[PDB]
C-alpha cells in the first residue's frame, strides 16, 4: 500500500514533466527551424538574384548568334 | 489497480524514450 | 510482495534516470540558445558602439573649431 501510494504519485507527476520537458524541446526545435529558414531564405534571394542576371546575359548572348 | 499501474508506466516510459529520441536527434544537427 | 512490485520498481527507476538524461540535454540546449543569444547581441552593441564613439569624435573635433574661431 505505502510502496504504490507513491508509485503512482510519482508517476502521475512525471506526465507533467514530459509535459514540461516536451513543451521545452517545442520551443528549443522551432528555434532551430528558425535559425534555418532565415539563412536559407537568404541563400535564395541571393541566387534568384545571379539567375535573372544569367537570364539577361543568355538573353544578350543569343543576340551575337543572331549575327 | 496494479493492472493499470503497469500499463500506465509502461506508457511513461514510451514517452520518455520518444523525448529522448527527439532531444538527441536535436543534439546532432545542431552542432559545431 | 509480488516479483511484479519489483519489476515496477525496475520501471520506476527506469524512468527517474531518462527523466535526469533529459533535463541534463534540455540545459546544454538552452545555454546554446543563450549563447547564439548573447553572441549576437554582442555584435550590434560592437557596432553600435562604434558608432556612438565616431561620433564623439566628431563632436570633439568640431567643439576644438568652435572654440578657436570664437577666440
Amino acid at each position: 500500500d505505502a510502496v504504490l501510494k507513491r508509485l503512482e504519485q510519482k508517476g502521475a507527476e512525471a506526465d507533467q514533466i514530459i509535459e514540461y520537458l516536451k513543451q521545452q524541446v517545442s520551443l528549443l526545435k522551432e528555434k532551430a527551424i528558425l535559425q534555418a529558414t532565415l539563412r536559407e531564405e537568404k541563400k535564395l534571394r541571393v541566387e534568384n538574384a545571379k539567375l535573372k542576371k544569367e537570364i539577361e546575359e543568355l538573353k544578350q548572348e543569343l543576340i551575337q548568334a543572331e549575327i | 489497480s496494479l493492472q493499470a499501474l503497469e500499463s500506465r508506466q509502461d506508457d511513461i516510459l514510451k514517452r520518455l524514450y520518444e523525448l529522448k529520441a527527439a532531444v538527441d536527434g536535436l543534439s546532432k544537427m545542431i552542432q559545431t
